[PDB]
Formats: C-alpha cells, sequence, structure tokens
C-alpha cells in the first residue's frame, strides 16, 4: 500500500452516496445513546494509556514540551521523557501504584523545576523540592530548572580560593579549590560520608568569621540512603548549627528511581542559586553510584539497550552534565563558585569499575579511602599514594603549602620503605628513622569524627610534626601530643597565621620558640 | 513556504523526528528548529520512510513541542574555516563561544566530506622529536602520523597531550587545531588561558598572529554535539591542509567520546546493539572519521588523539577498533602510574611504525629492542619474584632485574606542564641523549648507581648528579641546632606587636541573601493547564 496510492484517497471517488447520507442522519443519534460510556475526549489534557514499572504512556497532551513536569490528577508529578506520535511516555516521580489507566494527566507548562532561593536554606526536601521536614512550605523561594546546561569556557576562571575542609589529611595532602570537583571514592564503611559531613560542619564554623561573600552554603544530596540515616544527619546538622547554611535533599532507598535519578539535579539547581549570585556553594552527592543504579533501573524499564555492566550508555552523560555545573565563575558572572563532592562506593577496592572510572574522568581529583587503613584505625583512611587534587594545588593555604610538601615527601618515603619491608627484621637505622617519622605523621593526620579543625591549628600541628618537636613522643601518645600542642601554644600565633596567610620568619621564630615550652605527654 | 519547512513529529532525547510533507532533506543535512529558546540545529541521520526524517539534535531538546516548525537549510553543518578562525573558540556548529565577536570566515565548509583517495596518500616517515624519553625511544612518533594515547581515567593522557603541545607545537611552525571532544570544560578554559599567556592565541587586533584554533564539544554537551564536534575540528584542520596547503597539528582530547556519543544516540535510532553495548556501526563511523585525518600530497596533519579505555579494558570495542588507525599507539597503564612512574607509558604495549632500523637507524632500534627485551624478561620474572623473592633468582636474573628496575625508573620524566603541581621542574630530553643514556644503562655502564638516581631526571648527566647528591645527603642531616636567624632579637617583633597589625575584618551578620531576590508566590495547590491552556488549580478528583 503505497503512500502515492494512499494520497489519492483524499480525493472523493465514491460516485454514489447512498449510505453517506444514510448514516450521517443516523450517526449522531447512535452516538448520543452511548454517552454514559464515553469518557470525555482529550486533546490538550492527557489520559493514561498504560502505567507500569514507573513509566506511564499518556494519550493526548498535544502541546507538552519534551522534559516537562506533568501532573497526574492524583497529584503525582511526572516528566514527559519521550513525546511519540501516538502517546507521550512520562516518567513518574513517585509510586505508580496510584496511577490508573484512564487517569487525567495535566500539563503544567514548565520544564521540571525545583524551588531555589534563600528560603530553601535550612530545609529538608525530597528529590523534587517538596519539603519533608514538616515545617511548612518553602517560602521566600522561586522556581528554576533542574537541567540547566553548565557554564561554558568563557564563563569560568581557574580556582584560586582554598575551601577548607577541616580534615588534616584533606587540607594538607589533597587540598580542595573552591570551584573544584573532588571525588570521595572508597568502599563500604570507609568514612566517605564523614569527610563530607566534616566539610559541612567546618563551613558552619568558618561562615561566622568571614565577611558575607566568602561564606559557603552547603547542600547535602542523599541519594539511595536510608531515611533513618538522613534523619540522624539532619539531627547532627541541626545540633551543630550547620543547618543554618545547609540544604538537605533526600531521595531515600524507599523512593522511586526517578526521584533518586533526579535528586542530584534538584540539589544542584538549589546550589547553583548560590553560584549564580556571587556566593559560594558546597554540594555533596552522597552515593552517585546509587543515582547511576536508579538511572539504570529507569533505562532497563524503558527497554533501552544495556551496555557495560548493564548501564545505559549515557550513564557517563548523566554524571558529566551533573558535575560540570560545579564551576568557578568569572568576575563578569559574579565570581561565584560551586564545589562538588561526588561520592562513589567501590566494591572491594575495584577502582576499575564502570561508574567509578566514569566519575574519575569527570572530577578534578580523588580521595581514596581504603579498608586496610580503616580497619587499622587510621581514620580518615586516605590513600595518599592514590589521592590527588591537582586543581586545588597551588590554591591552598600558603602556610599549609609551606609545611605540607615535606609531609607529602615524608609519607612518600614512608610508603617506599613500607613497600620494601612489609616484615620487620632488616633495619638500616636510617630506614628506621623514616619509619619512625612516617608513623609519627600518620598518627598526626588521623583525627576524630564531627570535629573539624581550623586551618591554622592544622598548619601548626603539622609544623610541629614535619619538623622535630614530637620525636620525644613515641607512637601512641601523639593524639594527646597534638592536643597538648594546640592547647599549650599561645593562641596569638593562630591569629597571626590566619591573618597573614603564611608563616612569616618572625612567626617562624615565635613558632619555633613556642613549640619548645610545650609539655608533651610522652616523657 | 510550508513545503521544505517540516514539523517535529516525535522527540526522544537527543533524537528528533521531523515530518516533511514534500521533498525531504538529504541525510547529513542541517535543519533549524524555529522558536526554540536557543539555536537548535538538527542533523538528518535517516529517512524513516513515511515522509519522516530522523534527526540528531546538536543542543538540548528540552522544550520541543510536537508540531514545531523545522526549517531545512539544504546543506550540512557548515562551520567557518580559514585563517580567521585562528585564535577563536568554536562549538560543534561553528559558533564563537569566546565572546570576541563574529568569526572572520574565508570560507564555510560542511563538516561532512569523504576521505582523501588512495592516490592522494603520503608515504613519508620522518621522526617527530617530542623530548619524552619513553616516547622517543620505544614508540617514536611520525611527523605526518596519527598518534594515539591510550589511557584509563587518571593515568595521564591529558597531561601527556599538554606536554606534547608544549614540546611539539612551538618548534612545529604550522597551525594547531585543538578539538576538545567530551572532556572537562575546566580543561578547555585552562588551555585557552595558558595559550593566551604564552602568546599562541592573541586577542583583539593581533588575532591574525594566532597559531591555534580551538573547537570544543565538552562533556556538558548533549550526545549529538559531542558526536559531531570532532568533525568540526577536522574541518578546520582540513582547510589548512587542503587550501592553505601546510602542516597542521590536530590534538583531539578523547576521540573515545565521539564513539560514546554515537553509542548514546544509536540506542534511540532503533538499532540492534552490537558488542558490549555499542552501535553496529562502530568500525565504520570511527573509520570514516579517522580516514579524513591524514597527510595528503598537498599538506600534512600530525594528529595526536587521546583514546580513553572504558574500564581499563584495552579489549573494549572502541579502543580495539581505534588501535588499527594509528601509526604510533602510546598505551598508558595504571600499574605503571601506581609505581610513581610518570608518564605512565607501558613500554611493552606502546608501538610505532617508526621502530624499524631502516627508518630510525640501527643504533636507536637496537637500543630500543634491547630495552624492551630487558623489560619483558623482568616481566617474566615478576611472578617468581613476588612469591619466592629476589633471593631465589640467578645471578643473571638478578642482573636483569636490577638493570630493568633502572631502565623502568629511567623511562620516567618530569614534565614542564606537571611542575605546577609536582614542583619539580621539567626536562626536555633530546633523542641523542635518550639513545646514549639507555644504551649505557643497557651495557652495564651505570650499575654503580642506585635505582632512585634514575627516577624523574632528564638525561644521564642528571642521573650521576642525583646519584652524587643522594650519596652526599647520606651524611648531612643536622647542625640546625643553634646559630639561627630565628631567635628573639634577630629582626623579630613581639607577638602582641604582631597582633595589632592584623587588619580586623567586619563580619556582616546578615549573609546578603535577599539582596535582589525576587521570590515568586508559590501556590499551595498545583497549578496546571486545562484544555484551553489556562492556568487552573489541580481538580480535586482521582
Ligand atoms: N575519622 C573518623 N574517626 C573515627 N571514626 C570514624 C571516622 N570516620 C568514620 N568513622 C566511623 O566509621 C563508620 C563509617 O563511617 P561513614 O558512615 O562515614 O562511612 P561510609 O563510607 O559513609 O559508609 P556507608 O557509605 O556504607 O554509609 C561510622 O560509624 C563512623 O562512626
Ligand atoms: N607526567 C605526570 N607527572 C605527574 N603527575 C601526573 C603526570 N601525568 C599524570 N599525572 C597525574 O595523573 C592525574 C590524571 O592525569 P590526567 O591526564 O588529568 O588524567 P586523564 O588521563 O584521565 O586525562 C593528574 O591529575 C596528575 O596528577
Ligand atoms: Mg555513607
Ligand atoms: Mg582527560
Amino acid at each position: 500500500a503505497d503512500a502515492k496510492a494512499l494520497d489519492e484517497l483524499r480525493k472523493p471517488k465514491f460516485s454514489s452516496k447512498y449510505l453517506i447520507q444514510h448514516v450521517s442522519q443516523k450517526l449522531i443519534p447512535a452516538v448520543k445513546e452511548w454517552e454514559k460510556s464515553y469518557q470525555p475526549p482529550v486533546i490538550h489534557l492527557g489520559r493514561v494509556l498504560s502505567v507500569g514499572d514507573g513509566i506511564a504512556r499518556v494519550y493526548g497532551l498535544k502541546s507538552v514540551q519534551a522534559g516537562e513536569l506533568v501532573c497526574f490528577d492524583s497529584g503525582v508529578k511526572g516528566m514527559a521523557l519521550n513525546l511519540q506520535a501516538d502517546h507521550v511516555g512520562v516518567v513518574v516521580f513517585g509510586n505508580d501504584s496510584v496511577i490508573h489507566q484512564g487517569d487525567l494527566v495535566y500539563r503544567t507548562g514548565q520544564i521540571v523545576n525545583v524551588p531555589i532561593g534563600p528560603g530553601t536554606l535550612g530545609r529538608v526536601t525530597d528529590g523534587l523540592g517538596q519539603p519533608i521536614d514538616g515545617k511548612g512550605p518553602l517560602t521566600n523561594v522561586r522556581s528554576s530548572l533542574v537541567e540547566v546546561k553548565a557554564p561554558g569556557i568563557i564563563a569560568r576562571q581557574s580556582v584560586r580560593e582554598p575551601l577548607f575542609t577541616g580534615v588534616k589529611a584533606v587540607d594538607a595532602l589533597v587540598p580542595i579549590g573552591r570551584g573544584q570537583r573532588e571525588l570521595i571514592i572508597g568502599d563500604r564503611q570507609t568514612g566517605k560520608t564523614a569527610v563530607a559531613i566534616d566539610a559541612i560542619i567546618h563551613q558552619k564554623n568558618c561562615n561566622e568569621q568571614v565577611p558575607k561573600a566568602q561564606r559557603v552554603y552547603c547542600v547535602y544530596v542523599a541519594v539511595g540512603q536510608k531515611r533513618s540515616t538522613v534523619a540522624q544527619l539532619v539531627k547532627l546538622f541541626t545540633q551543630t548549627g550547620a543547618m543554618r547554611y545547609t540544604i538537605m535533599v533526600s531521595a531515600t532507598a524507599s523512593d522511586a528511581a526517578p526521584l533518586q535519578f533526579l535528586a542530584p539535579y534538584s540539589g544542584c539547581a538549589m546550589a547553583e542559586y548560590f553560584r549564580d549570585t556571587g556566593k559560594h556553594g558546597l554540594i555533596i552527592y552522597d552515593d552517585l553510584s546509587k543515582q547511576s543504579v536508579a538511572y539504570r533501573q529507569m533505562s532497563l524499564l524503558l527497554r533501552r539497550p544495556p551496555g557495560r555492566e548493564a548501564f545505559p550508555g549515557d550513564v557517563f552523560y548523566l554524571h558529566s552534565r551533573l558535575l560540570e555545573r560545579a564551576a568557578k565563575l568569572s568576575k563578569e558572572l559574579g565570581g561565584g563558585s560551586l564545589t562538588a563532592f561526588p561520592v562513589i562506593e567501590t566494591q572491594a577496592g575495584d577502582v576499575s569499575a564502570y561508574i567509578a572510572t566514569n566519575v574519575i574522568s569527570i572530577t578534578d581529583g580523588q580521595i581514596f579511602l581504603e579498608t586496610e587503613l580503616f580497619y587499622k584505625g587510621i581514620r580518615p583512611a586516605l590513600n595518599v599514594g592514590l589521592s590527588v587534587s591537582r586543581v586545588g594545588s597551588a590554591a591552598q593555604f600558603p602556610g599549609m603549602k609551606q609545611v605540607a610538601g615535606t609531609l607529602k615527601l615524608e609519607l612518600a618515603q614512608y610508603r617506599e620503605v613500607a613497600a620494601f619491608a612489609q616484615f620487620g627484621s632488616d633495619l638500616d637505622a636510617a630506614t628506621q628513622y623514616v619509619l619512625e617519622r612516617g608513623a609519627r605523621l600518620t598518627e598526626m593526620l588521623k583525627q576524630k569524627q564531627f570535629a573539624p579543625i581550623p586551618i591554622e591549628r592544622q598548619t601548626v600541628a603539622v609544623y610541629a610534626a614535619t619538623k622535630g618537636f614530637l620525636d620525644k613522643v613515641r607512637v601512641q601518645d601523639i593524639v594527646a601530643a597534638e592536643e597538648a600542642v594546640i592547647s599549650q601554644v599561645n593562641p596569638a600565633v593562630f591569629k597571626i597565621l590566619k591573618a597573614n596567610g603564611k608563616i612569616t620568619p618572625a612567626l617562624d621564630a615565635h613558632l619555633k620558640a613556642e613549640l619548645r615550652k610545650v609539655k608533651l605527654p610522652g616523657a | 513556504p510550508a513545503i521544505d519547512a517540516g514539523y517535529v513529529s516525535q522527540v526522544i532525547g537527543p533524537v528528533v523526528d521531523v515530518r516533511f510533507d514534500g521533498e525531504l532533506p538529504s541525510i547529513l543535512s542541517s535543519l533549524e528548529v524555529e522558536g526554540h529558546s536557543v539555536r537548535l540545529v538538527l542533523e538528518v541521520a535517516q529517512h524513516m520512510g513515511d515522509n519522516t526524517v530522523r534527526c540528531i539534535a546538536m543542543d538540548s531538546t528540552d522544550g520541543l513541542v510536537r508540531g514545531q516548525k523545522v526549517v531545512d537549510t539544504g546543506s550540512p553543518i557548515k562551520v567557518p574555516v580559514g585563517r580567521g578562525t585562528l585564535g577563536r573558540i568554536m562549538n560543534v556548529i561553528g559558533e564563537p563561544v569566546d565572546e570576541q565577536g563574529p568569526i572572520d570566515a574565508a570560507d564555510i565548509w560542511s563538516i561532512h566530506r569523504e576521505a582523501p583517495e588512495f592516490t592522494e596518500q603520503s608515504t613519508e616517515q620522518e621522526i617527530l622529536v617530542t623530548g619524552i624519553k619513553v616516547v622517543d625511544l620505544l614508540a617514536p612518533y611520525q611527523r605526518g602520523g596519527k598518534i594515539g594515547l591510550f589511557g584509563g581515567a587518571g593515568v595521564g593522557k591529558t597531561v601527556l597531550i599538554m606536554e606534547l603541545i608544549n614540546n611539539v607545537a612551538k618548534a612545529h611552525g604550522g597551525f594547531s587545531v585543538f578539538a576538545g571532544v567530551g572532556e572537562r570544560t575546566r580543561e578547555g578554559n585552562d588551555l585557552y588561558r595558558e595559550m593566551i599567556e604564552s602568546g599562541v592565541i592573541k586577542l583583539g587586533a593581533e588575532r591574525g598572529n594566532s597559531k591555534c584554533t580551538l573547537v570544543y564539544g565538552q562533556m556538558n554537551e548533549p550526545p549529538g554535539a559531542r558526536a559531531r564536534v570532532a568533525l568540526t575540528g577536522l574541518t578546520v584542520a582540513e582547510y589548512f591542509r587542503d587550501i592553505e596547503g601546510q602542516d597542521v597539528l590536530l590534538f583531539v582530547d578523547n576521540i573515545f567520546r565521539f564513539t560514546q556519543a554515537n553509542s548514546e544516540v544509536s540506542a534511540l535510532l532503533g538499532r540492534i546493539p552490537s558488542a558490549v553495548g555499542y552501535q553496529p556501526t562502530l568500525a565504520t563511523d570511527l573509520g570514516g572519521l579517522q580516514e579524513r585525518i591524514t597527510t595528503t600530497t598537498k599538506g600534512s596533519i600530525t594528529s595526536v588523539q587521546a583514546v580513553y579505555v572504558p574500564a581499563d579494558d584495552l579489549t573494549d570495542p572502541a579502543p580495539a577498533t581505534t588501535f588499527a588507525h594509528l601509526d604510533a599507539t602510546t598505551v598508558l597503564s595504571r600499574s605503571i602510574a601506581e609505581l610513581g612512574i610518570y608518564p605512565a607509558v607501558d613500554p611493552l604495549d606502546s608501538t610505532s611504525r617508526m621502530l624499524n632500523p631502516n627508518v630510525i637507524g640501527a643504533e636507536h632500534y637496537n637500543v630500543a629492542r634491547g630495552v624492551q627485551k630487558v623489560l619483558q624478561d623482568y616481566k617474566n620474572l615478576q611472578d617468581i619474584i613476588a612469591i619466592l623473592g629476589m633471593d631465589e633468582l640467578s645471578e643473571e636474573d638478578k642482573l636483569t632485574v636490577a638493570r630493568a628496575r633502572k631502565i623502568q625508573r629511567f623511562l620516567s620524566q618530569p614534565f614542564q606542564v606537571a611542575e605546577v603541581f609536582t614542583g619539580t621542574p621539567g626536562k626536555y630530553v633530546d633523542l641523542a641523549d635518550t639513545i646514549s643514556g639507555f644504551q649505557g644503562v643497557l651495557t652495564g655502564k651505570y650499575d654503580d648507581l642506585p635505582e632512585m638516581a634514575f627516577y624523574m631526571v632528564g638525561d644521564i648527566k642528571e642521573v650521576k648528579e642525583k646519584a652524587d647528591k643522594m650519596a652526599k645527603d647520606i651524611a648531612s642531616r643536622k647542625e640546625a641546632d643553634n646559630k639561627k636567624v630565628s631567635e628573639e632579637l634577630k629582626d623579630i617583633p613581639s607577638l602582641d606587636k604582631l597582633v595589632s597589625e592584623i587588619k580586623e575584618v567586619v563580619i556582616e551578620e546578615d549573609d546578603g541573601l535577599e539582596e535582589d531576590f525576587k521570590a515568586e508566590a508559590l501556590s499551595s495547590e498545583t497549578v496546571v493547564l486545562n484544555e484551553e491552556g489556562k492556568s487552573v488549580p489541580l481538580p480535586k478528583k482521582n
């Protein structure tokens, strides 16, 4: 049946109309007697053809945009993924057990958007911006799209400001620039979340000492986590006071995979408010490896062809178009920044996984957290030979940069002589020196949870370790030795080190002097 | 005016169907969507069969309604080519994305063309010196060759491609094209700003003295943009090769992203997937792009492509397909990188067509093959050494393990582009020095030196310098006891005299959050559109 031959059937060629007029006088009375069984016809609204697996097929919706929030009449939102010739495939931001065939779908006229602004600051929302903390609606807020394109080449500048984390291992070894993206990659239960939580608590501690434009407003995106974990984290952020500056977006493990796929984009749209108006944002996507699993669920339920491990093939684009919005803008665009901490859980240390090597080739560095260092109690279990941050380097604290090159070199030689002698019987007594210095330093860098340190109290603490001043202390009492050093050093030198930026030679003189009248517990 | 202006039939992600009621556009033709928020170009991919063409969007399709007017331009995507493109940044469709004004077009060429013919080919093998020890020794580059850097997300192929830019693209007096395909936007800004600093790119009225032109399709772009931006950079390089008639340097960061973008697109085009997940047309799409990147009889293109390997998997179909298109394949390994050896070049996996004694001379070739023989012999010994230790080896085996550790460390090199984060200044090692030094370490002239004297040095003069210095520092570890410049009266104030000079800051107490924020009035009911397009509350019925 050729379309050349179906085009000639538009022209009338009946040559007799003895039942055109017969039914055209009878069609309307026969249609009228079945009006109880007619659903009202649908053109600009939609009617659900078929719902299942969290994807509805919607008849009608003649004027929906691709990628648009639609609203089912039961109040559940959706997103028009693929407009087809006969239907619209929408993706249900919620459970599809409340959508029926024959339900009405309403176009809302706007591509998928979340409330951004100053009024979402402090709140706990779901993956689409509705609050779940129970304290009412989002007020002092405005709507903005979740799938904004990242800024281009000319809209950026290089990262210069040093974004202190409060972790001695991070701020000394793997330092973070302020528009940077740093992957926190590790196994299960290796302190991945703890580094990001410490960064958020430290931004609370630093926001009350900086003048209104060097403040960092954190966003925690919890994708695929438990809801009790998120409740405990909101309790911690509230009691430390860090919820004054934090937005908390959560699409937990019970939630639909569209909400878990969309929640990092919602949190990124909320933090891009602070990037776009000249302020600085911190965003933590906790388990981006669970957003990838939710997107794989959505793709295999859409019957898209699986690729490597089962992943859709655009699971690189999923995270790249996410993390590229973490930028440092130029001075013509306000100079705001957005620092990202994607978190990727790794299975048994396999860094050569698909999603892991995807996010490694997106982010500017990595923070590797090992199970063999975490089981030994070296916490944070930062793999110093593998962790790296090249964009934040030569953009860190200048006193910490003066001190920490010796620390990186001494931990490098400690790794060398532990790579040579994993059993202790052959002691050079200069290899014993680098072993004792490395064991002193790796006791120095390990710290406790939920208490981040200011950068001058880390600079002085690693100054007292990369030099002498701690070789009296043996290997155990270093955790009390550095606390005695922070306690017994006259606290003016912390003000001079914070204000000047680096250790001046007068301050180096007073610092060598002040580290001699310190009562070390190893005596 | 209605005919040859068709309408959007169905929108599936990066893939748009447009129905034309008469005289369909050709495959590869460019189509413009009217009324989009941005400029949306659609490249025709297939004719679906019912007056419908199947298109690839060069930008986002968020906002496409299923009746939207789509205008055929009658020609493929044409980008500005010429000397006026030098110093500018272009995107996939040839627009300036550097805010310097419109691009001075000597011509506008379509980005789709055939490869040069078999008669047009060039068979000339002269070496390209890169100043890198492992590259010049074991897999030397050809001056009109396709060069591939194979790597696995974090092994150093952007740092290698930047060091090759710094070493090669200044002595090489032609024009450069940097086609950034699917990489970080931060890295494009880094390269752009460092080229403005070193004067390779000149702004304003000095723009004609620029030497490099940048084409960028970075990893925030949609899959249709990253699938065609390599063809845009190729078109800019092919103008300089075919019309200006001169040598071009084309650097393509991650030509894998071209294949990955076509693999994202190919799912929605209704194709049965090939191996691991890829399009059935991997070899032919990749070969049609790669066979345009050649030197012909009228000009030269020295090509350096970074190639990503997907899960450190060199048997994945995209790296395994692109291996056969290159003259020199430098394979970077993660196990080499984890030993601190940088550049992390696997010396027993990096090959060239130039490692041939009739091309490089028998001295170079014999040194390179002897180095590879020692390294392969150590690789065969490593399974014994890991279990039984080096105490079970022969004395011949201990000699080859010691020599192979020395030539493993000697292949590493500091880069000038790595010195901003390593701190060690980089060394350009000449090829004659590379051959002589590696021959000396082969014959046993430098068995007196330790292993770490060879690590991260330029040439064999610096091994002996570092070996004197490491030995020299084996004694000198003290006498920083007194006689300081840091006692209390040297030039020192008191601590409270230091406190008063601190510029006290005023902490503003109000966060500056509602400076000019226009809060819209969010409705506590979902506002939707009814059948007449009017905004109404959501009706209270299920
Ligand atoms: N720096 C630290 N010092 C002491 N204990 C720590 C430290 N970091 C984490 N821990 C402890 O280790 C446990 C794991 O921490 P955390 O939840 O941060 O790891 P995780 O990587 O998030 O694991 P998962 O992703 O499975 O939740 C926690 O119970 C915490 O109390
Ligand atoms: N020659 C080198 N010297 C020192 N470090 C290097 C070198 N090459 C690579 N690296 C390290 O490897 C990391 C990843 O390299 P990069 O080229 O950015 O990765 P990719 O190969 O994914 O592009 C860099 O951040 C750098 O720290
Ligand atoms: Mg966790
Ligand atoms: Mg790269």
